[PDB]
């Protein structure tokens, strides 16, 4: 069993760690009133859904590739495909709110107190949360999304076996909803960020000369680990469904485990503010 | 012959400092071991208040310990109710620099000043109007109470203390000999005497009736910032910028206990008795709060819970609840 | 001038030495009978019944 | 009745409740800043505490004047530990008649623990009266040398002898010496040229509290 022995620890260990990973920070921001702010609340609905992600879907994907065998039933193995895909949608569109609430903070420095509420802050995470809904209950409870060759229709007729068969079209519109939309926003708002930064740092040179690697360190530590990570798989899964006999199953899946754990660098990531680190100190 | 009056001072001031350290028979330490140790008190929160915009800078309890006035940064007055935890009153002001708050014994009358020239006097019972205005010194007010309710005395950084008349609203009664600031005041229960502390580590006790200065107090080595008066009326403990706070003697004519911990650096910026008068709570910059032990020098308590530095402190009159005022914006009601 | 300020001075110390003072000892011992008397009816120092504290 | 009673509580704490949210807006859109400056600088001219109030460009400022008074020792700066920016008036009319005062002055507020945070703006108002001092008493003769003194080329001389633009650069680098030394990148200081014939220099401070503002926050989140 050494093919089994592996696995189980490192399916084991990504598990402890996002729960870990959710709940630490879910905690330290509901105990101290400090923490909390306008910025985090995206953070807070971020940390949510990694937590809800990592406590839903990991173990059932686990057990499934692991027992090569499922033992639950069709409906719930669909509820297991439609809460994997609201996870993976609604843990990206809190990263592009977040990017564009920097964007605004740092070049509309003087209106930024009151385009940014704490009521619109709710309604954006609303809106969020139900746009992410809208592709993954909606198109997934009724059969929209079914193939039309016979090997799906004989999974989807027997009650043992669980594999991702889709129509074209929903390839192309789920990735697209997903990850290329709001992908060109982050980009174009940490440009207009570095072209502010190095402008500052070229307005302070010149004032103060005689008497930068931290900006290309913190725009990579941010952008760099989210392309890595979500980059192939949002394009084997279109490549996969253009044509056939490209892919593999194995490849597929591999790549959709690497996917997951993206959610776990998070907590690393985006609290590592010194006021962040207290409260975990204190705990 | 500036000269042979500096030598008469020293003449003086050495036969004084002499008459003071002959009645020295033995210090109040050495006869107070015997008695049992309090021991570990610990208090938790019962009630939190909310509502202010910018930082708190003082408050002061009622006389039935109901209602508390307190006044923020941004220039505004709040009447809470300890009780049901809800604002009652919210008073809008002139300017919004304000640093001190009273309440009447009749709880008829609330006074505020601030950095202007300007004491403040509103009527709580009538809707909030200005009733009286105050003007004559020619610096910023640090700290005014009500010794009755139709004269108030204040300190002023001008190195003067005045009393107030409400029905005509010009001084009765001028106080100087100070050089430095004077940052706080207190009175004593039969409101006859009232000491206060300057900023050249003096503190001095006065005298209403008469008008002149009696008794003159050089133990600290710092700037005075706060200060109270033992509930027997013939003592009271002060608190400087250097960790220490001291209490004197007003019989005996010389200070008895040095309160001070090797581990702290801070200052000191509010000072307060209890009922008994057998603990002595203080505040400090480093965020919480401060239990001593008058007759043991013996901490028996740490209060923190605050994000920013305390600067106010009270103890109701019966002695059920003590308050503290911080820079974050909320207060706590402890017990 | 400086020297009436001075004279102003040079009188005040002379009064403010004219005082009787009691030795610290019966100070101290007014002081604790005092403290220890009234030691009883302090809520601070004795936790009161729960049920009479309006607060709890 | 007790009930009765207690329900009009409830009524009370709710109005004041919508007045201290509808107040709270107004507050946090204000900026305030304060001037300082020593006797006989023309603060009272740029304009007891004297508060003033001006609108630009939908932007408001609350300018809080410090008042006059002689007080060496100066406790009411911890007051102003929450002001966006600090507004320093200095004259170098005084340098024969002194700056050395104002300059010690500037020294003890820069290192304040009470204003590590706050930056600070200069203006070197009454520049134009020292171009006839200058020019027709010197600075060289001072023990500071302006003749050692090598002018730096960075300067761009407005439209023109050199020697005032030299030393209005080495007066204007006498405090930048003193400022940067302890800003250790919280604080900025930032030097300006301003006289009463300048129609506009609000522009100028316009600019200069943006740019806090925007260096403040990129400092924030770890950009800088
Ligand atoms: N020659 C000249 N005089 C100026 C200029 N700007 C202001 N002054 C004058 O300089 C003098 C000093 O400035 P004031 O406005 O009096 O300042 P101040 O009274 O010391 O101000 P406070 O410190 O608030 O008391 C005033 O008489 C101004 O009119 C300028 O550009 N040129
Ligand atoms: C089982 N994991 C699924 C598989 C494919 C897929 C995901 C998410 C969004 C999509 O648009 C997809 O097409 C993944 O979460």
């Amino acid at each position: 069993e050494v093919w089994v022995v592996g696995m189980g620890i490192v399916m084991s260990l990504i598990v402890l760690a996002i729960v870990f990973g959710n709940v630490l920070v879910i905690t330290a921001i509901a105990k101290f009133e400090r923490l909390q702010t306008v910025t985090n609340y995206f953070i807070t609905s971020l940390a949510c859904a990694d937590l809800v992600m990592g406590l839903a879907v990991v173990p059932f994907g686990a057990a499934h590739i692991l027992t090569k065998t499922w033992t639950f039933g069709n409906f719930w193995c669909e509820f297991w495909t439609s809460i994997d895909v609201l996870c993976v949608t609604a843990s990206i569109e809190t990263l592009c709110v977040i990017a564009v609430d920097r964007y605004f903070a740092i070049t509309s420095p003087f209106k930024y107190q009151s385009l940014l509420t704490k009521n619109k802050a709710r309604v954006i995470i609303l809106m969020v949360w139900i746009v992410s809904g809208l592709t993954s209950f909606l198109p997934i409870q009724m059969h929209w999304y079914r193939a039309t060759h016979q090997e799906a229709i004989n999974c989807y007729a027997e009650e043992t076996c669980c594999d991702f068969f889709t129509n074209q079209a929903y390839a192309i519109a789920s990735s697209i909803v997903s990850f290329y939309v709001p992908l060109v926003i982050m980009v174009f708002v940490y440009s207009r960020v570095f072209q502010e930064a190095k402008r500052q740092l070229q307005k302070i040179d010149k004032s103060e000369g005689r008497f930068e690697h931290k900006a290309l360190k913190t725009l990579g530590i941010i952008m760099g680990t989210f392309t890595l990570c979500w980059l192939p798989f949002f394009i084997v899964n279109i490549v996969h469904v253009i044509q056939d006999n490209l892919i593999r199953k194995e490849v597929y899946i591999l790549l959709n485990w690497i996917g997951y754990v993206n959610s776990g660098f998070n907590p690393l990531i985006y609290c590592r503010s010194p006021d962040f680190r207290i409260a975990f100190q204190e705990l | 012959e500036l000269d042979q009056l500096r030598q008469e001072a020293e003449q003086l001031k050495n036969q004084i400092r002499d008459a003071r350290k002959a009645c020295a028979d033995a210090t109040l330490s050495q006869i107070t071991n015997n008695i049992d140790p309090v021991g570990r008190i610990q208090m938790r929160t019962r009630r939190t208040l909310r509502g202010h915009l910018a930082k708190i800078y003082a408050m002061h309890w009622g006389t039935d310990s109901r209602l508390l006035v307190s006044a923020s940064q941004d220039g505004k007055l709040i009447i809470w109710d300890s009780y049901t935890t809800n604002k009652v009153h919210a008073i809008p002001l002139r300017s919004s620099w304000v640093m001190t708050c009273a309440y009447a014994p009749s709880g008829n009358y609330v006074a505020c000043g601030g950095l202007d020239n300007i004491c403040s006097i509103y009527n709580l019972k009538t809707n909030v109007r200005v009733s009286r205005e105050l003007a004559g010194h020619t610096g910023y007010l640090s700290c005014c109470r009500f010794l009755d309710d139709n004269q108030i005395v204040t300190s002023s950084g001008d190195t003067t203390c005045a009393l107030w008349d409400i029905e005509t609203g010009q001084q009765t009664t001028t106080f100087t000999g100070h050089t430095g600031d004077v940052m706080s005041l207190s009175l004593a229960p039969d409101t006859r005497l009232f000491v206060s502390g300057a900023c050249d580590a003096s503190a001095k006790l006065w005298d209403v009736r008469e008008g002149m200065c009696r008794q003159t107090f050089t133990g600290h080595e710092s700037d005075i910032n706060a200060i109270c008066f033992f509930p027997n009326g013939n003592a009271f403990a002060t608190g400087s910028d250097d960790a220490t706070c001291r209490l004197f003697d007003l019989r005996a004519d010389q200070e008895l206990m040095t309160y001070s911990h090797d581990n702290i650096i801070c200052g000191i910026t509010s000072v307060s008795f209890s009922k008994s008068g057998r603990l002595l709570l203080a505040g400090y910059d480093d965020f919480n709060c401060n239990v001593w032990d008058a007759l043991k020098a013996d901490r028996a308590g740490v209060l923190a819970g605050h994000d920013n530095r305390v600067s106010c402190l009270g103890v109701t009159d019966d002695g059920m609840a003590v308050a503290t005022g911080s820079w974050d914006s909320f207060l706590k009601i402890w017990n | 001038a400086s020297i009436a300020q001075a004279r102003k001075l040079v009188e005040q110390l002379k009064m403010e030495a004219n005082i009787d003072r009691i030795k610290v000892s019966k100070a101290a011992a007014d002081l604790m009978a005092y403290c220890e008397a009234h030691a009883k009816e302090d809520p601070l120092l004795t936790p009161v019944p729960a049920s009479e504290n309006p607060f709890r | 009745d007790q009930r009765n009673e207690e329900k009009a509580q409830r009524e009370a704490n709710k109005k004041i409740e919508k007045q201290l949210q509808k107040d709270k807006q107004v507050y946090r859109a204000t900026h305030r800043l304060l001037l300082l400056g020593a006797g006989e600088s023309g603060k009272s001219t740029i304009v007891g505490i004297f508060e003033t109030k001006f609108q630009v460009d939908k932007v408001n400022f609350h300018m809080f004047d410090v008042g006059g008074q002689r007080d060496e020792r100066r406790k009411w700066i911890q007051c102003f530990n929450d002001v966006t920016a600090i507004i320093f008036v200095v004259a170098s009319s005084s340098y024969n008649m002194r700056l050395q005062e104002a300059l010690n002055l500037f020294k003890s507020i820069w290192n304040n623990r009470w204003l590590r945070t706050i930056s600070v703006i200069l203006f070197l108002n009454k520049q134009d009266l020292l171009a006839e001092k200058v020019l027709a008493s010197k600075i060289e003769d001072y023990f500071p040398e302006f003749a050692r003194y090598t002018t730096p080329e960075d300067a761009t001389p407005e439209p023109e002898d050199p020697r005032v633009t030299r030393a209005k650069y080495f007066i204007r680098d006498e405090f930048l010496r003193i400022s940067t030394a302890s800003g250790d990148g919280r604080h900025y200081c930032y030097p300006h040229f301003t006289c009463a014939v300048d129609t506009e220099n609000i522009r100028r401070v316009f600019n200069d509290c943006r740019d806090i503002i925007q260096r403040m926050h990129l400092r924030q989140y770890e950009l800088l």
